[PDB]
């Protein structure tokens, strides 16, 4: 689901993923840290640019 | 001259680079030659005044002009300790299976404020652990955590898996004693914040207890303190020895608080002036600039005290100040009656 | 173990502002702006909320249940 | 008199009498805690 | 049993008196010290704490002439009571007019 959200849009909200997937905060954080970085006022951005 | 220095010593408190000067109250008869500092009730009633600048729920700010540091500190200490309120003292536990310790649980419950009006109750006599209708209140807390019968297959979050897993203070139910139900309308006797997290539970664990609350003062224990932060500060009055203009004036706006020093273009050039010395916190950053040290004179007004009283929500802070003044009056009356009984 | 109800220095009610703070951590708010939005002006409550470690869930993971 | 205990992993109420091998049904764990008392206990919030 | 008087020595001199006040602290001590120091007939006024464990204070009053040093005590108490009444009335009036002008 996280990878699909990243394919649909470059910016992914952590709270929306936590609400949809019904998972705890630490699991969503580990999922995002593997492929995203925290950008202030924008959420989570994919670590690599569009190739 | 000498008169100006005497007036500055007797009216202002100057803050130097290394230390504060003129901090002691000196307006007393015999200390000054050209001043008759003898007590005068008429002059005190004339000069004294109270001006409230901000007043909302659980927050008050008011300036008192004409009072001294001794009476101000007395009021502050009475508000901090000598104002009686209602707080949890006795905890009767029935099969506490929580991970949180029983003593720690009782200590956390004791710190929870109670919205009950303390003036309508009395101090419990020595002993008498059973308690009476007049001088005690009972709060029942019974929370049984169990698994949610309807939840998702994964349910990683504890909110979906379990119910009542976080025992908030809203679960506390006031149990009337005698005729307290008729005297107090429903909804008056309750926890103040209603959102304080007492403990966290798991399925199988249960927390069952009764809480006996009695009247008490903050001096005995800090849990009876009604005010969260009740303090007072001297009103600052920043003065400019020489007119400061140009870009250095902007430095003034960056040296003091952003809201005290304002720059204006009277003739197309920026000149700084004191707009609202109240907002300044006296960070003493002007001493870093070498040139701007001898151009300003930071000072505090001796007979102008801004009181800020943020309460815990038991009662509005104006009633708190009134009750503090009443407690001081009661102490004075008790000592006068004792002296009269002696003579 | 758990968030204290009262602040050690001043005594402001801080236990009720813990989980909401966690929500501000679940949101995009940083530490400073979240502590400012919670209404903690003095630094004592900021230290109380920031330096607190949530060990209650780690213990409940070892609870009998 | 029914004496009740709690297992260390099943956490089920097991009734065993005196001089019994400490065990628990539907498992094999051998750590048996005692349930909390029913007597009233008074605590001070100090 | 709360406030007790003590003379300076066995001679029972009314010029130097010590009032021992029970269940008190620095608040009332400092307030009464400030309220009675302004009395021109008081040479020496001073309050102290015997020990932080026990809740009691000792005030000492030494007058100028032949004052019994008990009359300045009652004078300071009455002046402090009047000041408290005045500040209470002023604060109540201020709060009331603030509530009126706010709405
Ligand atoms: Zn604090
Ligand atoms: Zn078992």
């Amino acid at each position: 689901f996280v990878m699909w959200k990243f394919t649909q849009s470059r910016w992914v909200v952590r709270k929306e993923v936590a609400t949809v997937t019904k998972l705890c905060a630490e699991d969503v954080k580990d999922f995002l840290e593997h492929m995203a970085v925290v950008r202030i006022n924008k959420g989570w951005e994919f670590i690599l640019p569009y190739d | 001259a000498a008169s100006q220095a005497v007036e500055e010593m007797r009216s202002r408190v100057v803050l130097g680079e290394f230390g504060v000067r003129n901090v002691h109250t000196t307006d007393f008869p015999g200390n000054y030659s050209g001043y008759d500092d003898a007590w005068d009730q008429d002059r005190f009633e004339k000069n004294f005044r109270v001006d409230v600048v901000h007043m909302d729920e659980n927050s008050l700010e008011f300036d008192m002009v004409g009072i001294d540091a001794a009476i101000a500190n007395a009021f502050r200490r009475i508000l901090l300790a000598e104002v009686p309120t209602m707080a949890v003292e006795k905890v009767l536990v029935y099969n506490n299976t929580s991970i949180v310790q029983d003593e720690i649980l009782a200590h956390r419950l004791g710190l929870i404020p109670i919205h009950a009006d303390p003036r309508l109750f009395e101090y419990r006599n020595q002993g008498d652990e059973e308690g009476t209708e007049i001088d005690t209140l009972q709060f029942r807390l019974q929370v049984r955590c169990t698994r949610n019968p309807h939840a998702a297959k994964d349910s990683s979050d504890p909110n979906e898996l379990y119910v009542n897993h976080k025992v908030y203070t809203r679960h506390m139910t006031w149990i009337p004693l005698g005729n307290q139900a008729d005297l107090f309308p429903e909804g008056t006797i309750r926890p103040v914040h209603d959102d304080i997290l007492i403990a966290q539970l798991r399925p199988g664990q249960e927390i069952d207890l009764l809480m006996h609350c009695v009247k008490g003062i903050g001096k005995d224990h800090a849990k009876f303190s009604p005010v969260a932060t009740a303090s007072y500060r001297l009103l600052p009055d920043i003065t400019l020895l020489e007119p400061v203009e140009g870009e250095a004036a902007e430095e003034l706006s960056r040296c003091f608080s952003p809201g005290v020093i304002e720059v204006q273009e009277v003739q197309g050039k920026k000149v700084a002036r004191v707009a609202n010395p109240r907002l300044d916190t006296f960070s003493r950053e002007i001493f870093r600039n070498e040139k701007l040290k001898k151009v300003v004179r930071l000072a505090r007004v001796r007979d102008h005290y801004i009181f800020s009283v943020e309460s815990t929500g038991v009662l509005p802070p104006d009633v708190l100040v009134s009750e503090a003044i009443k407690v001081l009056m009661g102490k004075c009356r008790r000592f006068l009656d004792e002296l009269d009984a002696v003579q | 173990m758990i968030i204290p109800v009262r602040c050690f220095t001043c005594g402001k009610i801080v236990g009720n502002k813990w989980e909401a703070y966690l929500g501000l951590l679940q949101a995009e708010y940083t530490e400073g702006d979240a502590l400012d939005a919670l209404g903690l002006k003095r630094y004592c409550c900021r230290r109380m909320l920031l330096a607190h470690v949530d060990l209650i869930e780690k213990l409940l993971n070892y609870a009998p249940l | 008199q029914p004496m009740i205990y709690i297992c260390g992993e099943c956490h089920t109420e097991n009734e065993i009498k005196s001089r019994d091998p400490i065990r628990c049904r539907e498992c094999g764990y051998r750590i048996m805690y005692k349930k909390r008392t029913k007597r009233l206990v008074v605590f001070d919030a100090r | 049993k709360t406030a007790l008087e003590m003379v300076q020595a066995a001679g029972t001199d009314r010029h130097c008196v010590t009032f021992v006040l029970h269940e008190e602290d620095h608040t009332l001590g400092n307030s009464l010290r400030y309220m009675i120091m302004k009395n021109p007939e008081v040479e020496f006024c001073g309050y102290t704490t015997t020990h932080p464990s026990e809740s009691k204070i000792n005030l000492r009053i030494q007058t100028r002439g032949t004052l019994p040093a008990v009359e300045p005590f009652q004078r300071g108490l009455n002046e402090l009571m009047n000041v408290c009444q005045h500040v209470l009335d002023k604060f109540e009036a201020s709060i009331k007019d603030y509530k009126d002008q706010k709405a």
